């Protein structure tokens, strides 16, 4: 996914 | 800053206004705040997943990114 964390 | 803060996913800059700009995840916003006082207001207020942004000082313009499906 493109999720920071 | 410190107050009212979720994920800062990205600053940027406006040297000659003395302005500083930033993203949050968690708000889904835009916020800008001045260092000579610092006065703040979400200027963009209801994004998806809103990432980088950048500001043309010399141009007016500022640009950002939303990652959500119809991005």
């Amino acid at each position: 996914x493109n999720x920071x964390x | 800053t410190a107050n009212r803060l979720e994920s800062v996913e990205c600053l940027t800059f406006d040297w000659i206004s003395r302005n500083l700009y930033w993203t949050d995840g968690g708000l889904k916003s835009v916020t800008v705040l001045r260092l000579a006082d610092k006065s703040r207001r979400q200027i963009i207020s209801n994004l998806n997943n809103p990432r980088s942004i950048v500001v043309h000082p010399t141009a007016g313009y500022m640009f950002l990114s939303d990652w959500f499906r119809p991005a």
